[PDB]
C-alpha cells in the first residue's frame, strides 16, 4: 500500500523518458535506411545499331 | 573517280513494297529480344 507504490511512482519518469528516446531511435532508423534507387535501362542506341546490322547495311 | 565507270548509280530500292508497319514491327521484335537478353 505504501512502499512499492512510491518506488513505482519514482520509476515512472525515467522509464517514460527512455521509451520516448527508444521510439525516436526507431523512427530515425526508419528514415536512415531509405535510399532512392535509380535504375539503369538498356540504351536504345544499341537497339538502333542492331536494327541497322539486321538490315545488312 | 578516274576511269569511266560501267554503271550509273541508282537508288538501291529493290524491295519496293515496304510498309511502315512491318518495319516498326521488326524493330519492336528486335528491341524486345535485346531487352530480354
Amino acid at each position: 500500500d505504501i512502499m512499492v507504490p512510491s518506488f513505482v511512482y519514482n520509476k515512472l519518469p525515467v522509464i517514460h523518458f527512455l521509451q520516448e528516446k527508444r521510439a525516436e531511435q526507431k523512427l530515425r532508423r526508419v528514415l536512415d535506411e531509405t535510399y532512392t534507387e535509380w535504375t539503369e535501362e538498356l540504351d536504345q542506341a544499341h537497339v538502333t545499331d542492331a536494327i541497322t546490322r539486321s538490315l545488312n547495311i | 573517280i578516274s576511269g569511266v565507270s560501267p554503271l550509273l548509280y541508282f537508288p538501291p530500292t529493290t524491295t519496293s513494297t515496304t510498309n511502315r508497319e512491318d518495319q516498326i514491327n521488326k524493330n519492336t521484335n528486335i528491341a524486345i529480344q535485346m531487352i530480354k537478353r
